[PDB]
């Protein structure tokens, strides 16, 4: 299971 | 900086005359991701060839296997045409 | 024994033909489980193995809403790019990302992961420590600031030490028929002469899984390493995967070489030899 990213660049 | 594909053709199986087995293509090593990849039969382009999901190592290279179902026989000849940005002229590697 | 998850993320530019294309890939080993494509004509979050099937409406429709703003982010991270990297809008550009965890035989964390490439290179990656971050070059230390800013990190680690871990250990259980199995190499030594002084020494490896595999060719008892033709393990497309090392050989001197085989499946490393 994957998680939405946590923050953009 | 580009890198340019690594092509390796071969069988799912050792290949014997008369029986069903997978032909493959597997194409690695390559950035970027966009690539050209055909298997040839006697020359010409074989139809309906599925391929793996994009994927890449831990060097961010690229990789994917190209297949098809076949019956290999003594007169037929197969191979691989790949293209991609750091080629200038299409690639082609025969089926051993 | 030791397994791995791992997440692979390619997010592509392609100006003037729509927006980024968005690929998540994740594997058990060497084995994959899920894709999701931003270019399919339903977009959603798909299984690969018959083990993941299982998973419930709330998986799928979790991980495809997770995908379709992932698939917004990198484009908003590619754009961001574009500005630290001084550069136009006319050329195609890659975002990838590799997240994941490594644990032993008793399931526990041995190591995560969560790294970021920009056209192939390495941009940011969140070290071993799961607490800081190593970046390439002057731009990825503006997302680093930005990262350490909203201690990102933090949120990394609870995702790698968590969910990671618990999820790998799910799919070791519910896919141990295949996951928990290792294929051991089918092995044989071929000839071909070259010349009349010279042939070829092939040894293969077929049927195998994992794909980790050492093959290599000694000669007198001595390493071969840089007279030795290796080509990438290469999957076969069944889950198994395939290898051939080469040494060109002086002719009669073939029983000089043995081929030593080293693979998982194996419980002891083979020696083998042409057999004419």
């Amino acid at each position: 299971f994957e998680d939405l990213r946590v923050s953009s660049f | 900086i580009q890198r340019t594909p690594k092509i390796q053709v071969y069988s799912r199986h050792p290949a014997e005359n008369g029986k069903s087995n997978f032909l493959n293509c597997y194409v690695s090593g390559f950035h970027p991701s966009d690539i050209e990849v055909d298997l040839l039969k006697n020359g010409e382009r074989i139809e309906k060839v599925e391929h793996s999901d994009l994927s890449f190592s831990k060097d961010w290279s690229f990789y994917l296997l190209y297949y098809t179902e076949f019956t290999p026989t003594e007169k037929d000849e197969y191979a691989c045409r790949v293209n991609h940005v750091t080629l200038s002229q299409p690639k082609i590697v025969k089926w051993d | 024994g030791s397994h791995s998850m791992r997440y692979f993320h390619t997010s592509v530019s392609r100006p003037g033909r729509g927006e980024p294309r968005f690929i998540s890939v994740g594997y058990v080993d060497d084995t994959q489980f899920v894709r999701f494509d931003s270019d399919a004509a339903s977009p959603r979050t798909e299984p690969r193995a018959p083990w993941i099937e299982q998973e419930g409406p709330e998986y799928w429709d979790r991980e495809t809403q997770i995908s379709k703003t992932n698939t917004q982010t990198y484009r908003e991270d590619l754009r961001t790019l574009l500005r630290y990297y001084n550069q136009s809008e006319a050329g195609s550009h890659t975002i990838q990302r590799m997240s994941g965890c490594d644990v032993g035989p008793d399931g526990r964390l041995l190591r995560g992961y969560n790294q970021f490439a920009y056209d192939g290179k390495d941009y940011i990656a969140l070290n071993e420590d799961l607490s800081s971050w190593t970046a390439a070059d002057t731009a990825a230390q503006i997302t680093q600031r930005k990262w350490e800013a909203a201690r990102v990190a933090e949120q990394d680690r609870a995702y790698l030490e968590g969910t990671c871990v618990e999820w790998l250990r799910r799919y070791l259980e519910n896919g141990k028929e295949t996951l928990q199995r290792a294929d051991p190499p089918k092995t044989h030594v071929t000839h071909h002469p070259i010349s009349d002084h010279e042939a070829t020494l092939r040894c293969w490896a077929l049927g195998f899984y994992p794909a980790e595999i050492t093959l290599t060719w000694q000669r007198d008892g001595e390493d071969q390493t840089q007279d030795t033709e290796l080509v990438e393990t290469r999957p076969a497309g069944d889950r198994t995967f395939q290898k051939w090392a080469a040494v060109v050989v002086p002719s009669g001197e073939e029983q000089r070489y043995t081929c030593h085989v080293q693979h998982e499946g194996l419980p002891k490393p083979l020696t083998l030899r042409w057999e004419p």
